[PDB]
């Protein structure tokens, strides 16, 4: 009786609970996809600079 | 020299014609004569002539003097998308050279590319055309 009423009072206080968590999963997955992709795009553009070598050639 | 050096980096096309100072200072006569007999061969050579002459005569003169001529494949060259930036603020004008990989001697596309290069053309500060020049690059420049 206590377990059930608590579960209801949880839903009372936070109806969004189930939707919230559905969105959480979809966020975690998209971020799982986009973060390493955007990170790869970053390293790609920056690779011109990461590779570069300098030389000082006074006369 | 820089364009080639970066464009065809890590190949023999990156090399300057004159060679590094190191080589000039050290090359013995043994090197020169070995180079000669390896590369200066009749099938890698052409005797050309123009003016007032009978072709037949040239060919016979070739016999007379070039008969003793004796009888090394080029690897392809890897083009690299690259930059070489020698920054020297002490000099008064900047030189920039930019290029993509071209097709090479044989390819027919060279004719169409020449047509395109003619459109864009060339310019310097002593040219008569100015604003009215046909090339948009030239007129804007």
């Amino acid at each position: 009786v206590a377990k059930d009423v608590c579960t209801f009072l949880r839903w009372a206080a936070e109806p969004e609970h189930d939707h919230r968590k559905r969105m959480g999963l979809k966020m975690l997955l998209m971020m799982g996809l986009l973060l390493p992709l955007v990170y790869a795009m970053k390293r790609h553009k920056w690779s011109v600079l990461k590779s570069r070598k300098l030389a000082y050639r006074p006369p | 020299n820089y364009l080639h050096a970066t464009a065809f980096q890590g190949t023999p096309l990156a090399q300057s014609v004159e060679g590094p100072s190191e080589n000039v200072r050290k090359l013995s006569r043994a090197d020169l004569t070995e180079y000669l007999s390896r590369h200066y061969k009749a099938p890698r050579m052409v005797l050309a002539a123009a003016g007032g002459l009978e072709h037949r005569q040239l060919l016979d003169l070739a016999q007379k003097h070039f008969s003793g001529l004796s009888g090394p494949t080029l690897s392809p060259c890897r083009f690299t998308g690259s930059q070489i930036c020698h920054r020297e603020d002490g000099l008064p004008l900047a030189h920039v050279a930019i290029a993509v990989e071209g097709p090479g001697w044989a390819h027919p596309d060279n004719v169409a590319l020449q047509v395109a290069n003619a459109i864009i053309g060339h310019y310097d500060c002593t040219y008569g055309g100015g604003a009215h020049l046909s090339s948009p690059l030239a007129s804007i420049a």
